[PDB]
């Protein structure tokens, strides 16, 4: 019995679009940014995995979402494509027709830009010095 | 803090001052205007209530935090599986009853990510208003201080900690000591420096006195931390 704690619910319940959960667990960490260079990544139930998300048709209002979703409230710093260095083979890629963020991407072995979205939220990390 | 150096202006401007009864008591770090991560044992009751606090960024004295000066808490949120007798998930957040202005001596850490690939022993600094030798008072001026990690393994020796060293805990400083955290600097800043960017590795927790050889700092895993930080914020976002 596959499963993730709630603290159990099972895979493809976990970041589907309904929650499970009493409290939305399974719902509202569905997004992360990852590494040094702050890849957009996206969870995905089949694959039970987090793949980045392509630079393709990504604009900054998708990018707010994604920082909404994140627990950022209204806070916006940039978006902006660049190399994958976050080793991964599969890819999100924005279908047009669509829906919420993570409900409008579907898989993909590549991406057309050949980039993947890099977000900041927030201007954070710089101090006095470089 | 220990063995360090007096703070610059700018050169730490998330690290902020917590105050309850016009004297200094924790430390903090800004991640938002809004939002500051501190330690769950500095909100301990009775100072759980968010109207006993008060916090003072972008002031590197105590003497020039000044009645006016500070900024009000809201809200205070402790972990919610801290344990007062080991400190794990000794971590809470501050929500201010009104948001920042950040400028060149306000301005947030970024929350780590998932995949750092820090350095085993990587380089830290650790900052805050704590005593600059055990069982001293609190220090006026802003201080920091650079330590290197101590990975888990070593520091959970029965030589060192003896496997009181928990998943959300992290190890920092050096085994011979001389340059640590003190009373004071709980809920402060553990930073690191990659791609360019200040990090908020960790936040001051505990550790057995200050400075003293084999018994280096112990700081809150903001990693294990960041998925509850978002959930917070988020929960907090949409409104209670
Ligand atoms: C994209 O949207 C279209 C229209 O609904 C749909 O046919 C398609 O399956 C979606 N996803 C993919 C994998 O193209
Ligand atoms: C908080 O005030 C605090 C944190 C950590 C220590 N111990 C050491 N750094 N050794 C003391 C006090
Ligand atoms: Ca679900």
């Amino acid at each position: 019995n596959s499963g993730i704690e709630c603290d159990c619910i099972n895979p493809s319940n976990w970041c589907d679009g309904v929650s499970h959960c009493p409290g939305g667990e399974d719902e509202n960490r569905c997004v992360r940014l990852y590494g040094p260079n702050f890849i957009l990544q996206v969870y995905s139930s089949q694959r039970k995995s987090w793949h980045p998300v392509c630079q393709d048709d990504w604009n900054e209002n998708y990018g707010r979402a994604a920082c909404r979703d994140m627990g950022y409230k209204n806070n916006f710093y940039s978006s902006q494509g660049i190399v994958d260095d976050s080793g991964s083979t599969s890819f999100m890629k924005l279908n047009t027709s669509a829906v919420d963020i993570y409900k409008k991407l579907y898989h993909s072995d590549a991406c057309s830009s050949k980039a993947v979205v890099s977000l900041r939220c927030i201007a954070c990390g710089v101090n006095l010095n470089d | 803090i220990v063995g360090g150096e007096s703070a610059l202006p700018g050169a730490w401007p998330w690290q902020v001052s917590l105050h309850v009864q016009n004297v200094h008591v924790c430390g903090g770090s800004i991640i938002t205007p809004e939002w500051i991560v501190t330690a769950a044992h500095c909100v301990e009751k009775p100072l759980n209530n968010p109207w006993h606090w008060t916090a003072f960024a972008g002031i590197l004295r105590q003497s020039f935090m000044f009645y006016g000066a500070g900024y009000q808490v809201e809200k205070v949120i402790s972990h919610p599986n801290y344990d007062s007798k080991t400190k794990n998930n000794d971590i809470a957040l501050m929500k201010l009853q009104k948001p920042l202005t950040f400028n060149d001596l306000v301005k947030p850490v970024c929350l780590p990510n998932p995949g750092m690939m820090l350095q085993p022993e990587q380089l830290c600094w650790i900052s805050g208003w704590g005593a600059t030798e055990e069982k001293g008072k609190t220090s006026e001026v802003l201080n920091a201080a650079k330590v290197l990690l101590i990975e888990t393994q070593r520091c959970n020796s029965r030589y060192v900690y003896d496997n009181l060293i928990t998943p959300a805990m992290i190890c920092a400083g050096f085994l011979q000591g001389n340059v640590d955290s003190c009373q004071g600097d709980s809920g402060g800043p553990l930073v690191t420096s990659k791609n360019n960017i200040w990090w908020l590795i960790g936040d001051t927790s505990w550790g057995s006195g200050c400075a003293k050889a084999y018994r280096p700092g112990v700081y809150g895993n903001v990693m294990v931390f960041t998925d509850w930080i978002y959930r917070q914020m988020r929960a907090d976002g949409e409104f209670v």
